[PDB]
């Protein structure tokens, strides 16, 4: 199949035609993506198959042949970089300086950019172009707006 | 049944497009991964 480095789109042809449910990592064999993106079942990429390996429904993420392997962390000051992947449409930079979720637990960054659903799993990158997590768990605020967390893992 | 496609690489590109606010907002994050609004 593809085992190469850089973002992929997830689809289902379950639905009418293709449609994009959302978008992942592969990094060092492993495949990231959010938990909600593939409720945790297994993925084709050509006639190779991805076994599920570890996933947490709370953490909202899930890893294919491998242990998550995603890092680096927001540095709490610096502008990211989200690589958007929208259905349908060319993958695209978007740069913004995090905002805050607040927590009973600590503080986590959050990204304040509107897109649909399908582009959940869409990672967001520090200056070096390190993952430091993945767009698309969150909120809706007063605008009607959408604010991600930056939803990241732990490496063994 | 679910498959993926390389949708691109993955860089910081030098001028990206500069957008979104930075908004700190007080929420709770639920056993089932939902985050929502504390007011
Ligand atoms: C534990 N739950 C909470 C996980 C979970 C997550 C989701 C995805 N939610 C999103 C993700 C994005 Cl990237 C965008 C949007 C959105 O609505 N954006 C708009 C601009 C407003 C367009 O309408 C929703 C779906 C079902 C689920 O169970």
């Amino acid at each position: 199949g593809e085992t190469t480095d850089g973002v992929y789109r997830v689809m289902t042809r379950r639905l009418l035609g293709s449609t994009q449910v959302g978008v992942g990592v592969m990094q060092e064999g492993v495949f990231h993506t959010m938990w909600h993106v593939t409720k945790g079942a297994a993925l084709r990429s050509g006639e190779g198959r991805l076994d599920p390996y570890w996933g947490d429904v709370k953490q909202d993420l899930v890893s294919y042949c491998g242990p998550w392997k995603l890092d680096a962390a927001w540095d709490g000051l610096s502008e990211v970089q989200l690589l958007a992947v929208p259905p349908g449409e060319r993958a695209k930079n978007i740069q913004t300086l995090p905002g805050i979720f607040k927590t009973k637990d600590g503080d986590i960054g959050a990204v304040a950019l509107d897109y649909p659903a399908g582009t959940s799993g869409s990672p967001i990158l520090d200056k070096c172009g390190r993952v430091i997590g993945l767009y698309g768990n969150g909120v809706v605020i007063k605008n009607g707006s959408y604010v991600s967390a930056i939803t990241q893992g732990k490496r063994e | 049944d679910m498959y993926i496609e390389r949708a691109g690489d993955i860089t910081w590109e030098k001028d990206a497009e500069v957008t979104g606010n930075s908004p700190r907002l007080d929420v709770a994050l639920d056993e089932s991964g939902d985050f929502s609004l504390v007011e």
